[PDB]
RNA sequence: CAGUGAGCGGCGAGCGAAGAGGGAACGAACUCGUUGCCGAAUCGGGUCUUACAAGGCCUUGAGUUGUGGCACAAAUAUCAUUGUGUGGUUGGUGCAGGAGUGGCGAAAUUCAAGCGAAAAGCAAACCCGUUGCUGAAUACAACCCUUCAUGUGAGUAUUGAGCCAAAGAAGGUGUUAGCCCAUUGAGCCAUAAACCUGAGCGCCUCAUGAACUGUAUUAAGCGAGUAGCACUGUUUGGGAAUGCAGUGUCAAGUUGGCAGGUAUUUGUCUGCCAAAGUUAAAUACAGAGUAGGAAGACCGAUAGCGAACAAGUAGCGUGAGCGAAAGUUUGAAAAGCACUUUGGAAAGAGAGUGAAAUAGAACCUGAAGUCGUGACAAAGACAAUGGAAGUACCUCCAUUUCAAC
RNA sequence: UGAAAUGAGCGGAGUAUUUGAGCUGCGCACGGCGCGCCGCACGCACUGGUUUCUUCUCCGUGAUGCUCCAUGUUGGCGAUGGAAAUGGGGUGCCCCCACCCGUCUUGAAACACGGACCAAGGAGUCAAACAGACGCGCAAGGGAGGAGAUAUGGUUGCCAGUACUUCUCUCGUACUGAAAGGGAGAUGCAAAAUGCAUCUGUGGUGUGCACACGUCAAAUCCGUUUGAUUUGCCCAACACC
RNA sequence: UCGAACCACCUAGUAGCUGGUUCACAUCGAAGUUUCCCUCAGGAUAGCUGGUGCUAGUAGAAGUAUUGUGCGGUAAAGCAA
RNA sequence: UGCAAGGCCGGAAAGAAAAGAAUUAGAGGCACCAAGUGGGCCUUCUUCGGUAAGCGGAGCAGGCGAUGCGGAAUGAACCGC
RNA sequence: UAAGCCCAAUUAGUGAUUGCCCAUUAUUCCUUUGGUAAGGGCGGAAACAAAUGGAGAAAGUGUAGCCCUUCCGAUGUAGAUGUGGCCUGGAGGUUAGGACGAAGCUUAUGGCGUGAGCCUAAGAUGGACCGGCCUCUAGUGCAGAUCUUGGUUGGCGUAGCAAAGAUCUAACGGAGAUAUACUCAACAUGCAACGUUGGAUACUGGAGCGGGGAAGGAUUUCGUGCCAACGGCACUCGUA
RNA sequence: GAUGCAUCCAAGUGGUGUAUAUCGCAAACUGAUUUCUGCCCAGUGCUCUGAAUGUCAACGUGACGAGAUUCACCGACGCG
RNA sequence: UUAAUGAGAUUCCCUCUGUCCCGAGUUACUAUCUAGCGAAACGACAGUCAAGGGAACGGACUUGAAGGGCUAAGCGGGGA
RNA sequence: CGUAAAAGCUUGCUUGAUUAACGAUUUCCAGUACGAAUCGAGACUGCGAAAGCAAGGCCAGCGAUCCUUUGCGAAGAAUA
RNA sequence: CACUGACAGGGAACGUGAGCUGGGUUUAGACCGUCGUGAGACAGGUUGGUUUUACCCUACUUAGCUGGAAAUUGCGAGAA
RNA sequence: AACGUGUCGCGAUGGAUGACUUGGCUUCCUAUUUCGUUGAAGAACGCAGUAAAGUGCGAUAAGUGGUAUCAAUUGCAGAAUCAUUC
């Protein structure tokens, strides 16, 4: 709202907190992004280091789709189990199934320690993931 | 000063806004409602006039492409003639009786198909078909209790006959049979991930091994 | 998606999309050339049929340097023959209903109280109250006191009593109106064609589908100075070149061609089949129009369009062009000041109208600044103004006090 | 003007009380002489003694009042008047103060610039990206958006609103490498080029709110409460690993 | 109107430069210096300042002394070193 | 058994005596978001260039700028405050 | 015989160690305001009608502040921040006013507030709308930008209205006169300026203030009427 | 000497000097007459009916390679 | 170099004169006064000086010296 | 400035003027780069009988982004 | 050069341009020399080249009217 | 004295302010909604009893015809009918 600004305060202030001497122009300091690497460099350099320069390979026609592989840890497992089935869920019994890719998730990562065993249908899985759930009494089958 | 601050990327130095002096280049959306309302005034009116005709025509159920929606299932554009043939239709009189027929997507799978033919199947069996004469009644063409009893679907998909897009059931709960529980997964997805991916370097070095055995 | 861990960029400033996903729309698809089989079966022009008929008859007029028919993946002959049908989009002919358009069409007080002062109040949630109580306006009118005068426009206000409401809707009417007027609803009436309705319903005519059985089939092709390629130029996020243009050069189709975002020669794989054409909706209307509606946390006559008004006008410029100011807003009604008197006239002084004339005429309200006038305050020359303290005089200001207070 | 008169001052009670000054006892200090002798202005302890002079001495009222206001005497003026008072307002005059505003500038009363009067108008706005502070919702999840759906397939209008829905999209719960691609718990036992076992758990150490054991000091209206501190756990944080 | 006419439009062209910038009180309160810049009438950047606070209110306090322990080559003095 | 280091378990602590033997209007630290300024000028002492200058240029610290008041008759910087 | 310069005193060889005058400084008292503020009270103690002790007491940032006690600071350009801080147009709520007078306007109308401002009084002003409070909202506050538009204003009855020589007279016409309280014969109290006609004097001097045309203008031509405005004086005249 | 020189012009079977034809047309300089107009081609320009000449582009020709690519040769005004 | 020519630049001489010594008198039209008519520029506020300091050259300030008020015609010292 | 059985001179052997796992730090300073420095750790070396001493000539002698260009990722081994 | 008693030096915004004059200096035209490839340059020479406004306030010069000792009032009383 | 100054009352000049709003601006919607050689848009000249502009119209000229409406228009004037249509 416009009787909430500085400016209804600054009413009869005449120069509204602009200063005498050095008052309020119009670009004192270029437009835009200007001086980048010229007066200012200091500014560039101590909140932006790598601004500028080139970095690595091209990728044209980046297709997002095809890379499209969010993961989950073991220990977010219970995020994807209803309770009930959770609660009915022991080591050596039967356990529920988890679809991770209906779920959208495509690789299971595996930090942290797992709440409830579980049988996970996952595209990807780390090497210690598959270890700690196969210990922990579960199971990953791999889907597509 | 300036500050720390993001590095501005605002894009806006184009003559966008409208002025004394420019035309500007704007869309804006003030007129939003009026036109939900009339889209909704329209196909009412729409279902009015081709009354008792459901007002979306079947369309097919297809999977969505990419691996990313590959799991996902949607409604596609029309039916299949190797669909239509199957439920036992004519592609050219299926247009006629409100199904919507592509002749430009392929089955490149049995269970794509049968989905497909059943949702043809259940819409043939609920479809009444008006006589073009309800005084010399052919064959197919449904009685004069039936054209009385007929109402119109009306559905935002026109997926009352057939039903909504079929998921696969999730998989019900089990015990962890031996196999699973001695079985190394990432071994096995690691050493087929290895196979394509360093399919080339292995195939010449093994045709480079070859060459220096002869 | 996405201001993008794409890309383009003195990789600086900056620039900058595409596929997928949720949706809108969608009865959405068709035509030609080519190929094969037919070969004037075609088109104009006369003439007749209620008819410039998608019809018959005729016609060298056009046309064989090819009009037209049948089949090509939504496909699996055509071509008779008989029966069963269909076409309101074949043309005549004529019969309905509807929509649309126009016209018409609702309720209830001008109820009671009359005037400067009760056409006003009090009884402190609610009720008692359908009741009780009553008056500080014996008013005011300009220094005070007499005498004689003069003054209250229209009730949409107030109080009391009611009434209509499927109508409380917001405009008008001399003050603030549900009941004074208009309006606000069902509904009624009348219709060139077109539009919508068992592709509305008949007749003539003209076309035409499926099922009958007999009937001759597999063979071929599908767009060339075009696509590519070289140079140049431009364009693009498109980067050993995204699209296009000029010139040069110019294919393939018996290892076919194009696309698959790092150039080359290869081998696979995937999608598609360019160089002919038509096509409704969802979208735009960023200084347009036609016929109507809805409006607004907008502006309120130096604002809002330049223009609330004889405004793109008056006026200006040789011209292209430029371009104002200005609300007639007196009053409820012209009742727009008769008549007398002075004046050449304008007008003045009287008198009238009106609630008001200091509402008197492009007239509501009538500010500031400036000026005239009467009364008063004073004041040397310190330019004036200003500050702080008193005092002199004034004061239609406020407050307090007036009896042992 | 006594609406709580804390008074050496007010109210009661009694001729006493102990301050100092003089005069002096013992011891010790102190000073002069070279071992204990002399002196001692009068210091310290006995709160020594003498009272010769000089003083007054003791006791006493909580708020059952949370806050504000309200209580004399003598005259003058005021007895309802066009009155008397006090304050305000106006004009003039005295004595003393007092350079013209705005602006740039080290510096303006300036021989620095804008400055005849008045009216009306006249200048930090809207949009998008990001960030921080603060408010609100939800929370390992938050939220759309577009679009549908029907109350509304209704109504001049109110209704361009409100109500409802989303296997989606988006920001996050995971980060790294130019990329190909990989991807994070603790403890115990033990050292296997993916070691085994357990799952109520801050990875460890130092400093650190509250809370829990006690423990001292001050003050209590004796109920406690004001600090400090030992130990334990240490929350948030900070620092070494 | 001419060392580039006139008219309309792009155009509210841009200006580190000049001028302006509309109510009150209250709590605080500067800088003209550092570094970089085609930088020198301008900016970035530290400092100064305000606001918001956070943390266990004397904890890692001091434009000052004292003591201890280090550092120095100016004023003086010297040229008889 | 020495040395270097990181810890553990105990002990002792005028919590810092005495000798002139500190004082404090001493809540220490930690962030976050930002404004104006980045032309200065004057003075006591030190001080460079210049014959010198109300000249130019530095050091330490005060002051003006941003600030009146009381004084030096008058004066941004002097005295007092 | 300083009211000059140097030194030294405070009423003077007497008996003791403050002569006097001026601050926005110091001390102290009263009041305001803000704190890194410090404390106390807030379970209504009891009792109490009028005619004839009272009133209040809110668990609280900020208000007319819940009340009371106490201590300290208080200036300030550029600048920052705060304000149950002020003001304007409009919207959502709520509560009121107005024909017995709304808005607007006027003021030696006072009162309140440190202030922005608010409120009352009077109008011998006006004639129909409009106030307070909570929230929302914006084209929201002017003294000055050689600021914009409109109006006014001192200069000021001032500079001036001076090239082209020059007019005089009578009569008539016209409201434009010969226009008079008393006194008084007329002068000393109606001035000035006109259109026409007749006279007089002069000018243009045929390269003309002569008579016709083009360009340009477009009724200015002619007659009658008419003097408001216009012809920078005047008009009874006029291309008005 | 027109198959031209100067030159308009976005462009054409476009335009001007040119309805012309060296006693003409176009481009510079000097500035009546009189009397004269010296030396310098190094520089910078302009120009030449001078080379079996160095260098300069594209096009062409050949070659290595799977090919892109690359290499060799040729190559005019101009400059030297 | 140059006769003739020139509103071209220069020097001297004769003639001539108010250019001057050195000013005076006269005329028309103004100014001046009146009747009618009637502006602009400009305008912070204003308007006596001396010295002093001061942004180093004051109408405002310090200290002194002047200053009764209002007017007409001139005038160009100041109003940087 | 420092240095005398050296830090100077002569000479004998050498390549510590290489490499150095992004260790830390000084100077400039915003506590940013750049350039010069300091203290290390690892590899391979040189000299010396040995403790040791050297990753240049102590302290001045130098350079971002983009682009260009060079070096390193030897051979063979791994059923992944 | 000449006269004279003498021909002294200075200040007053280097007194004095709404007082004048405009020769010089300092625009645009043009010539020369030197300089420059050039456009052009030269405290070098040359020639030609608009000098605006007062009616305001003070000051000065003159010219009129007119109060006033409590320097307008007090009645506030002072005689060279 | 006069000019001049200050205040109050009343007038003049001057048109701010308020109230008023058949205008503007802005946002939505509806549809057998898009001119012209069958002479358009634009320009010009005319037309009323009285008529400059404007508006309407075109020598049939502030209009002819038809349908609906149902007693006017209006400054003055004129006008058969005072009305099922004529
Ligand atoms: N009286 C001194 C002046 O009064 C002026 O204001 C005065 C006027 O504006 C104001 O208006 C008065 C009014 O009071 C009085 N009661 C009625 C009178 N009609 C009004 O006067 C007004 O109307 C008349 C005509 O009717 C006009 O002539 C006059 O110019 C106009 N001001 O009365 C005010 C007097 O109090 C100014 N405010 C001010 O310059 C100054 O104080
Ligand atoms: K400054
Ligand atoms: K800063
Ligand atoms: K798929
Ligand atoms: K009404
Ligand atoms: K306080
Ligand atoms: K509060
Ligand atoms: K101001
Ligand atoms: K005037
Ligand atoms: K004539
Ligand atoms: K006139
Ligand atoms: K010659
Ligand atoms: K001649
Ligand atoms: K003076
Ligand atoms: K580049
Ligand atoms: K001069
Ligand atoms: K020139
Ligand atoms: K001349
Ligand atoms: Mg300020
Ligand atoms: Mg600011
Ligand atoms: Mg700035
Ligand atoms: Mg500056
Ligand atoms: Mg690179
Ligand atoms: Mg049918
Ligand atoms: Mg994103
Ligand atoms: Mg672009
Ligand atoms: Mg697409
Ligand atoms: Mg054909
Ligand atoms: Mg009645
Ligand atoms: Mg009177
Ligand atoms: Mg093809
Ligand atoms: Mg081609
Ligand atoms: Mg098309
Ligand atoms: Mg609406
Ligand atoms: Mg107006
Ligand atoms: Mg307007
Ligand atoms: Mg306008
Ligand atoms: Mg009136
Ligand atoms: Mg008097
Ligand atoms: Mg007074
Ligand atoms: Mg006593
Ligand atoms: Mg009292
Ligand atoms: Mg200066
Ligand atoms: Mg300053
Ligand atoms: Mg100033
Ligand atoms: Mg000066
Ligand atoms: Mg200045
Ligand atoms: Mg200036
Ligand atoms: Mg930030
Ligand atoms: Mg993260
Ligand atoms: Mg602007
Ligand atoms: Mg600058
Ligand atoms: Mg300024
Ligand atoms: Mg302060
Ligand atoms: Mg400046
Ligand atoms: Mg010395
Ligand atoms: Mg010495
Ligand atoms: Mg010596
Ligand atoms: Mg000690
Ligand atoms: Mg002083
Ligand atoms: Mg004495
Ligand atoms: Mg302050
Ligand atoms: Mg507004
Ligand atoms: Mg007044
Ligand atoms: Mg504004
Ligand atoms: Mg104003
Ligand atoms: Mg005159
Ligand atoms: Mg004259
Ligand atoms: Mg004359
Ligand atoms: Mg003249
Ligand atoms: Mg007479
Ligand atoms: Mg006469
Ligand atoms: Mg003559
Ligand atoms: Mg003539
Ligand atoms: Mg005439
Ligand atoms: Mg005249
Ligand atoms: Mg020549
Ligand atoms: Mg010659
Ligand atoms: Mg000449
Ligand atoms: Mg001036
Ligand atoms: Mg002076
Ligand atoms: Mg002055
Ligand atoms: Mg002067
Ligand atoms: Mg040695
Ligand atoms: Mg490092
Ligand atoms: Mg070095
Ligand atoms: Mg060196
Ligand atoms: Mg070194
Ligand atoms: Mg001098
Ligand atoms: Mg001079
Ligand atoms: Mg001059
Ligand atoms: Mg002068
Ligand atoms: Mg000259
Ligand atoms: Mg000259
Ligand atoms: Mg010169
Ligand atoms: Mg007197
Ligand atoms: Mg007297
Ligand atoms: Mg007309
Ligand atoms: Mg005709
Ligand atoms: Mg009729
Ligand atoms: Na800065
Ligand atoms: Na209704
Ligand atoms: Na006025
Ligand atoms: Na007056
Ligand atoms: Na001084
Ligand atoms: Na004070
Ligand atoms: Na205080
Ligand atoms: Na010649
Ligand atoms: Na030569
Ligand atoms: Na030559
Ligand atoms: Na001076
Ligand atoms: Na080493
Ligand atoms: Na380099």
């Amino acid at each position: 709202p416009t009787r909430f600004k500085k400016c209804r305060h600054q009413r009869g202030s005449t120069f509204c907190g602009y200063g005498r001497v050095g008052k309020h122009r119009k670009h004192e300091s270029g437009r835009g992004n200007a001086g980048g690497m010229h007066h200012h460099r200091i500014n560039f350099d101590k909140y932006h280091p790598g601004y500028f320069g080139k970095l690595g390979m091209d990728h044209y026609h980046r297709k997002k789709n095809p890379m499209w592989k969010p993961t989950i840890n073991l220990n977010n497992l219970s995020r994807l189990i209803a309770a009930e089935e959770a609660a009915k869920a022991a080591k050596g019994g039967t356990l529920p199934v988890v679809d991770l890719q209906s779920s959208g998730y495509a690789k299971l990562l595996g930090n942290g320690h797992i709440q409830v065993p579980c049988i996970v249908k996952a595209r990807y899985v780390s090497k210690l993931a598959d270890k700690k759930i196969r210990k922990a009494g579960g199971a990953v089958v791999l889907q597509a | 000063p300036k500050g720390n601050n993001a590095i501005p990327h605002v894009h806006q130095k184009k003559h966008w806004n409208p002025c004394s002096s420019q035309k500007g280049n704007v869309k804006v959306f003030l007129n939003q409602p009026a036109q939900k309302h009339r889209r909704r005034r329209l196909r009412l009116l729409k279902a009015k006039k081709v009354f008792p005709r459901p007002l979306k025509a079947l369309r097919p159920q297809v999977n969505c492409p990419t691996v990313r929606h590959n799991m996902k299932r949607r409604l596609g554009r029309g039916f299949s003639p190797a669909e239509l043939k199957a439920a036992g239709l004519n592609p050219q009189y299926a247009a006629t009786i409100g199904i919507r027929v592509d002749s430009r997507r392929k089955n490149k799978s049995e269970e794509g198909m049968n989905v497909n033919v059943q949702r043809l199947k259940t819409y043939m069996s609920k479809l009444v078909l008006f006589p073009m004469n309800h005084k010399k009644v052919q064959k197919g063409e449904a009685s004069e209790e039936e054209v009385k009893a007929a109402t119109q679907d009306r559905s935002r998909f026109g997926d009352a006959a057939v039903g909504a897009v079929v998921y696969p059931s999730a998989e019900a709960p089990r015990a962890v049979s031996a196999e699973e529980k001695s079985m190394c997964v990432y071994a096995f997805l690691k050493k087929n991930h290895s196979a394509v991916r360093f399919f080339g370097t292995r195939s010449s070095r093994a045709a480079r091994k070859e060459a220096a055995k002869e």
